[PDB]
């Protein structure tokens, strides 16, 4: 996932330390989101993943709370082919859309 | 191929990147994590969500 | 101008935006907002933060 | 948010509540058709990735 890739690419002692701890135990690892969902529903097993996904899950689950803000920095944009004029037009459109609220 | 698109260990790309590189898609509005590795392959737009 | 940059009564720019438009500056470095009008006036890189 | 954060963190008498009701970006402004802004974006991404 993006989170674990960030953890291995991060230079922050806390992030790399927690990643090394969780990777150290093979029983504290999941390969799918719903695996961690079920594990958390079964027992205390915190899942760290894209904040949008966590928010959506909490909005869809009355048994799972949300804790922690935007600890890291990620974002979603629109890919543009190399040598294309669509980038600037798309940027102005999205900037004015978000500006209006 | 369902994936965010990433640089393989053979030096080749996959997913949205190739679709944008091969010029079979001129636009792709989707959840796309912005990384400089993927930035070099395909330039993103301004992040509509952080 | 001591400002990030503001449109004048005739739509004229000042500060970072005017210097970039006049090319009197190469990089605009300030805690300035990235607005759609400002993006049109001058290009922007990926923000340090939002 | 960062301004009020700095204000509160540099005193001992101010309470900070809430940190996000909207969102605006702060990046490096570049002239029209900048060729050197691409490497700027790449370096910004690298710094964010490395933390």
């Amino acid at each position: 996932g993006a989170t674990m890739t960030f953890f291995k690419k991060s230079k922050i002692s806390t992030f790399e330390k927690m990643w090394a701890f969780m990777s150290s135990k093979p029983s504290a690892l999941v390969k799918n989101n719903e695996e961690g969902i079920q594990r958390t529903l079964t027992a205390d097993y915190a899942l760290l993943m894209e904040s949008t996904t966590i928010e959506y899950i909490t909005q869809r689950n009355c048994n799972l709370t949300q804790i922690g803000g935007l600890i890291d920095s990620k974002g979603y944009g629109i890919g543009t082919p190399m040598g294309s004029p669509y980038r600037d037009k798309i940027t102005i459109a999205i900037l004015q859309l978000q500006e209006e609220g | 191929d369902g994936k965010y698109g990433a640089q393989d260990d053979k030096g080749q790309w996959n997913g949205m990147v190739k679709e944008l590189i091969d010029h079979k898609a001129d636009l792709a509005v989707a959840p796309l994590t912005i990384t400089h590795v993927r930035e070099k392959a395909i330039d993103f737009s301004k992040p509509f969500m952080t």
